[PDB]
Order: C-alpha cells, then structure tokens, then sequence
C-alpha cells in the first residue's frame, strides 16, 4: 500500500518499449522515487530517480512519467533488448521524522519479458545422446518462433523444461528452445513434445 | 561512490548453527548502511540502518542482530538459527543526509537456506549431452545441453567452460530449477542449460566443453553420519570433446 | 571576525496613561554575535518574569530580539532596559521616556 | 502584492559547555509562524502563530525531521569552517542560514534565496539564477565544489520554486485574514521643548503593518533628511509595527514643518502640522 | 515548509 506495483508480470516484444506502472502513498510533501532492476542473478542495480518538484526525470532508454497529482510515477523503457528482461522496482523515499536518515520503502516488483523476434523459424525435436552414455538421451525443441508455447507434459516423470532464449552474439543469431528427458521406456522424442501445441512444420528427422 | 560488497553470496546451514554475513563499501567515508531482506523474491522489507559506525537502528524489532565495527565494515548475524531465518539478504550504502540526496545502492545480497533435517541434502548429477547430427545437418549449428538432476537445497550456479574460460554468449540455461517431484515438500531439484555452437566449432577436436555445477551444502565441520557420501559444498563437472566422423 | 554593538530602544505597546495594563518592551538590534544580556528594571530592581520574542537576524545577519512583560504604569515609577554584551565594557542602561 | 517566506536558523558554538544551540524561526512577511530550539524540551518545529496551528500531526513531524536534519548538519558544519580555517577550538564560532522565497501579487515565483554566513559574514549563497554558488572565500570555494559535485544548487531551484512557492500560497490562504490584512499608522504630533529657543516636534506612527513604512520632515515643503531623527522600526509586540521622525525646531517656527507619512494601508499619504 | 537539506554539509 505504501507503494504500489499492480503488475506482477508484463511481456514485450524486443524492440519495442514497455511502460512499468508505480502508484505511492505518502504524507510527505518533499519526496523521492527511485526506479531499481533486479537482475536474473538477484543484483539489485538502480535505475533512475524523481524528485517531487523535479520535471520528468529520463536516462538513456529509461524515463519516468511524474503525475504528482495522481501521485503516479510510471516507469518507461523503450527500445527494449534482450537483456533488458528483468524484475523492476519502485520505491519510495521519505526524510525520517527524526530527521537521522532516508527511509526508502520498496513495492513488490514487476517481472518485465522481452520477448526474441524469430525471423528465421525453423522448429524441429532433435534427440542428443550422453557424451558418456549412449543409451541415455534427451529431446531439444528449438528453432520455434515466440508465437509457440511450452506445455509441461500428462507424464509425472516427463520432465520438460520452459522455453529460453540464447544468443549466438557475433552471429546476430537468436533461438528458442526447450528439454525434455525421462526414464519412461515408452518416452520418445517423436511423442515428448506433443501435449504442446507445436509448428504442424516442425523438423523431426529420422532415426 | 564506488564499491560494495557482500560476502558469502550463497549458504545453506542447519538449523541452530551461527550465522555471520559481511559487507564492505569502498571509496566513501561516513556511508548509511542498510540490511534489507527479500522473502520470496518480491517485496524488500528494510531490516536494519546504520547512520554511522557503532550506531545500529531498526523500524521493527528484529531476532537476526547487526552491528558495525568499523566505517566500511557492516555485519547481519545470528548466534542460532531459526528455520524461518531463510531468506535472501542484500547489504546496501548510501551517501548521507548531509552529504547529499541518499541513493541507495545494494550488494550482490546473499541467499541463505537453512535446512532442517541435513538428511535431505544432495550434491547433483551432472551429464552433457552432445549435438545431434540432424541439427548439424539442418541447421549447420551445435547445441549441447547440460543436465543437474536430484539435488538439494535449490541454489546450484551452472556454467559453461569451453577450452578453459566461461562462455556466455550462445548459452540459456532454465530461469530457475524444476522439482523431480512437486508432490514432496522437499524434492530434490533438476536443471537444464544449452550451448549452441557452429558446426565447424563441435566438429574441432581441439575443443573442449565442460558444463560445471557449484553446489552449496554442508561443510567440513558438519556432523554426518549416513552411510552415502557426505553432501558438502562442491563442484561437479562433466564433459565433452569436438568431433568430426 | 569584526562585532555589532546593541541598538535600544524602550518604549511601551501602548501609548502610556496611569493605572492601565499596558507592556513594556526593551527591543534590541543590530548586533552580533547573539549571546546578550537584557533586563527590565523597575526602580532599578531586576524585573522577575520577562520574556522575548526568538532569535531572528536581519538582511546584514545582524540579531534583534523584543524583550517584554506587562505592567501597569504610574506617575512616580521609573522604568528602564539593562543591557550587556561582548562589545559593552559595562551595562548600558536606557531609561524609558514616555513620549521617548 | 508581493509576499514572502522565510527561514532563518542561527547555530552558535559554546566550546567545552556542551553541542552548539541550533534556533530556527520562520516568517511569511513581517510574521513569524514557527520555531525550533534544540535545547527545548519539546524538541520539535513548534507553532508560533494560529493560522499554522490548523496543520495536521503530519506537517510537525515531516517538519521536524527537516529542521532537526539541518540542525545536526549545521552542527557538523561548525566543526568543518573551524577546520576550514584553522581556527581554535577555544572559540565560539556562529552559523546563520537564510532560506525562502518571494512571490508577486499573482502568487508566482519571483525570487529564491540560500544563503549562510560565518560569524556575521557571507560564506556562501545561491546566485540570483539559482544556478550557481558566490563563495565568499576560500574556504567556501571548498563548499562550492562539494555542493556543485552533490547537484544542491539544481535541487534547491526546484524545491523554490516548486514546493516553497506553493507553501507560501497555502500559508497566505490559511491565514488570509491575518497574513493578507493591512493597518493603516494611526498617527499624531508631540512637542518637546529644549530650550527656550528650541523644540523637538516628533511625527508618530503606531499599531500598523507590515512594518514597511516612510516617515519625512518638510521646512515649509523641502526635505530635512539630515536634520531628521528617525528610529529604526520597531515591533509594537502585537503583530504590529511602530516608528517616530523628530526633528529639532527654533521656537516660532514650528508651524513651517510638515510630517509626511506613506504606508501601504493608507489610501493617500498623510500630513501632520503642528 | 523549512528547507530539505539534503547535501549542505560543507
């Protein structure tokens, strides 16, 4: 309540820009809000701040949208990247009463999913064998673009993992993929994926 | 306004054991100190501020204890641990209210598991898997996947070293582990990670790839006496060589 | 580094008449630092319950400050303002004038 | 027309006696409407006039932690000059800090003020521009590179102009029948003689505000500026302002001065004639 | 409202 971040979860296609809400309750009258970005990792970087009599603050691709009547302080990215996935913070920052410190108040967070744009589709179930076992296996679907979804499987002892995304860098290259591995006997790549709905042109090469 | 840091990153100890997390800043005198604690991974409740050394202050009463030996040097500890002590702490500084609008800015924070029956700890297993020839063929790319099954608690560190050095780019691994069996309350967890290369690259056999897995559990000091290996803190590893056919 | 000696002035709120509650005000300006020393006499006695306004400055960070009780004024009472101050070798004391 | 606003705090070091005395007093116009004074018991921003008494627990604890906030960093800054100059520790050393703004008729920002003085004498100040700092010295030329690194000038702009200016208009709102009121001098003659020969005629203005005022002496209509006594203003102790110009008078002649008086409450300047 | 004095130390 004492700030507020509705969005628990927001997704965005790369490219594009992304707008991470914040609403906040104070009595104070002079104020901070600062915006911060919890890495995969758990890093907590700090973003960007806003000073109550400040105009809208902005750097680099961050901006922030100050409606001090509605006491409203929205945070904009745009040109979004990859790495820009992340979870956002908005805090809220008062003058103590004993005039001794800063308390800094914290929301709950928004988890923000750029999403990779697929240009060069080509979904296909690969099986790969143990480097040190041949016999023990396991099925990659990948090279799908981000319209398609990850379903976990009817099997308790199926095991798929969700889909993530990896970056060949020098190559400008990105894919999508996921893994699935099991003990079941009757566990095969030809059937591992298809409580999913997948490309009907999906590759599944022979043996 | 430089540098701060915490230290250790990751723990995993049993109940009524000690704890002892350190925090230092670097390249600022006089600096606010601050503990904060993530539960789950949402909101971040402010634990403890420090305003200067030896002055040590909280908004609620707390059972963790802080204290600040020296200007730089910040402290979060326990002399028991309680269950409920799990959690994931970030040590943070600021500038001071005199010294100019306080920013505050967070170490790398530490995650602390403690565990209550140490029985139900295990190190993973780690396998690499190597690229298909389908996909070599289609795509002309090599994707291996590396594979930490059956351990516990949650927090491992997977990484990839091709030819000695860490490799990022090309790599994905699962956001967070899966558990083996999300019936139990304490299923052992599984992990999963992908490198993808050029063809040409798995096809050299002077490549070396290596998938590793630092694991954290009990230490050295730790009493065990079940017959299986004892499941301390550890890294475990498994590889595979570039090959043309 | 250099000090402001006191400016006095004694004087009532209200224009003087005999046998009206009126107050009297001792108002010190212009000087520096701030630590003085100020009383109201009455017949040269020390007034007991005298009280001030809080300490302000002017644009030439010079101090002032209003001294002041009530009291009821007579023909015979002689009423007047005691001051002391780093740059006074001794109290000044200003008589109150009633058309001053 | 114009208003204003006003802090002024005065922190005063009494070395081996204790931490130094932080008062502080705040004014819209010639009116003061709070105090702070840390060796009071209370040991928060207090009100000193009514129309601020309206302001919720809210406003005297966020003002109280501003107050108390500079008055502990003012106590730093005394050790910092005393460093600054070398200076000993046997000494008392003061600090003076003014604050505030001034707004037109309209209610608009007109000009903002940040301004310290070292035992009486600037040290530093926020430039008209509210953009850079004058450092008296070299000492404050220290302070002027800390305060550019920390952004204070730029911070302070804003707060002036922002959250100061709107307070003011507030302020003059809750306490329009006061803040925005105007008394007229009421005034009068007294005549005092020296001698036989000469005579003090003295013009008397009483019970008005705000405490801007003119008070003139005329010889047959012609200005004796150098031949006039005039007392600084001075608080009658009611909110309100008195002062008396007096010139000396050859016996006979008193008829030929003219005692003019101009205040912001008087639709049209007074004479006064013996 | 008495100045927020964030950075005035000297």
């Amino acid at each position: 309540q004492k700030v507020t971040q509705a969005q628990s979860s927001v997704s965005m296609p790369v490219r594009k820009a992304v707008t991470l809400n914040c609403l906040y309750e104070t009595s104070w009258w002079s104020y901070y809000i600062f915006w911060y970005k919890q890495l995969p990792s758990k890093e907590m970087i700090f973003l960007i701040r806003q000073g109550s009599d400040e105009q809208n603050a902005k750097s680099g691709r961050y901006s922030v949208n100050f409606k001090k009547a509605a006491k409203s302080v929205a945070l904009t990215i745009s040109a979004l990247q990859l790495e820009d996935s992340a979870k956002y913070f908005c805090a809220l920052g008062e003058l103590a009463r004993s005039g001794g410190y800063q308390k800094v108040t914290f929301g709950t967070g928004t988890k923000l999913q750029v999403i990779p744009n697929i240009q060069n589709p080509d979904p296909a179930v690969y099986q790969l064998r143990d480097s040190k076992s041949s016999d023990k296996s396991v099925c990659l679907f990948t090279d799908f673009d981000s319209q398609t979804n990850v379903s976990q499987s009817k099997d308790s002892d199926v095991y798929i993992t969700d889909k993530c995304v990896l970056d060949m860098r020098s190559m400008d290259f990105k894919s999508n993929s996921a893994v699935a591995w099991s003990n079941k006997s009757d566990f095969a790549c030809a059937n591992a994926f298809n409580n999913s709905i997948i490309p009907e042109d999906t590759f599944f090469p022979s043996p | 306004s430089q540098t701060i840091h915490q230290w250790p990153a990751t723990l995993v100890q049993p109940v009524g054991s000690p704890l002892s997390l350190e925090c230092t800043v670097e390249g600022t005198s006089n600096p606010n100190l601050y503990w904060y604690r993530q539960a789950a991974g949402r909101g971040l409740q402010l634990l403890f501020y420090s305003v200067g050394i030896g002055q040590i202050s909280s908004e609620v009463p707390q059972n963790l204890s802080a204290s600040r030996p020296q200007d730089r040097q910040f402290i979060l500890s326990s002399k028991k641990l309680l269950l409920s002590d799990s959690g994931f702490y970030l040590c943070a500084w600021s500038v001071s209210v005199g010294a100019g609008v306080p920013t505050i800015y967070f170490g790398e924070g530490s995650w602390l598991t403690v565990v209550e029956d140490l029985n139900k700890v295990f190190p993973p297993e780690v396998a690499v898997f190597e690229p298909s020839e389908a996909e070599i063929s289609h795509t002309q790319k090599a994707t291996l996947v590396c594979l930490a099954t059956g351990f516990f608690p949650d927090h491992v560190e997977l990484s990839w070293w091709v030819n000695g050095k860490e490799v990022h780019s090309g790599v994905c691994t699962d956001p967070q582990p899966l558990k083996e069996q999300p019936a139990l309350n304490d299923s052992r967890y599984a992990l999963s990670s992908r490198l993808r290369v050029s063809a040409t690259f798995w096809q050299n056999p002077r490549n070396h790839f290596r998938c590793q897995v630092q694991f954290y559990g009990l230490s050295e000091n730790d009493e065990w006496t079940q017959d299986r290996a004892k499941p301390v803190t550890q890294i475990v590893s498994a590889e595979a060589w570039g090959r043309a056919d | 580094m250099i000090q402001r000696t006191p400016k006095i002035q004694v004087y009532s709120r209200h224009p003087a008449e005999n046998g009206k509650s009126n107050f009297l005000n001792c108002y010190v300006s212009g000087f520096h630092p701030s630590d003085i020393e100020v009383d109201l006499l009455k017949n040269g006695e020390r007034i007991e319950k005298v009280e001030h306004s809080d300490l302000s400055f002017s644009k030439d960070w010079s101090f002032y400050l209003l001294y002041y009780t009530e009291f009821t004024p007579t023909e015979k009472d002689e009423y007047a303002c005691r001051v002391n101050h780093v740059t006074l070798s001794q109290p000044k004391i200003v008589k109150w004038d009633r058309d001053m | 027309g114009s208003h204003s606003m006003r802090y002024f705090s005065t922190s005063v070091s009494r070395p081996g006696r204790g931490e130094p005395r932080f008062i502080a007093v705040g004014y819209v116009d010639d009116t003061q409407f709070v105090r702070f004074d840390s060796d009071a018991a209370s040991q928060r921003m207090e009100p000193r006039a009514p129309w601020i008494e309206q302001e919720g627990p809210e406003y005297w604890d966020e003002e109280t932690g501003k107050v108390k906030a500079h008055s502990q960093t003012d106590r730093e800054n005394l050790r910092i000059a005393l460093r600054y100059y070398n200076q000993s520790e046997a000494g008392s050393h003061t600090l003076q800090m003014m604050f505030g703004c001034d707004v037109g008729s309209d209610g608009r920002f007109l000009r903002g003020y940040h301004q310290y003085a070292y035992d009486g004498k600037d040290y530093i100040a926020l430039k008209e521009d509210l953009r850079s700092w004058t450092a008296a010295d070299m000492a404050a030329q220290i302070t002027k590179r800390k305060w550019e690194a920390a952004h204070v000038a730029e911070q302070q702009r804003a707060y002036l102009e922002g959250t100061c200016v709107d307070g003011l208009r507030r302020y003059l709102e809750n306490g329009k029948e006061t803040l925005q009121r105007t008394d007229p001098p009421k005034t009068h003659m007294t005549h005092h003689p020296i001698s036989d020969h000469e005579a003090t005629l003295r013009c008397w203005a009483l019970g008005f505000y705000p405490a801007e005022i003119t008070l003139t002496w005329q010889r047959d209509g012609e200005d004796q500026t150098q031949d006039t006594e005039l007392v600084e203003t001075r608080p009658a102790g009611d909110g309100t302002f008195q002062k008396w110009a007096a010139v000396v008078v050859p016996s006979g002649e008193e008829q030929r001065y003219t005692c003019h008086v101009q205040h912001e409450g008087l639709p049209k300047p007074l004479t006064l004639r013996w | 409202r008495y100045p927020l004095t964030f950075g005035w130390c000297f």
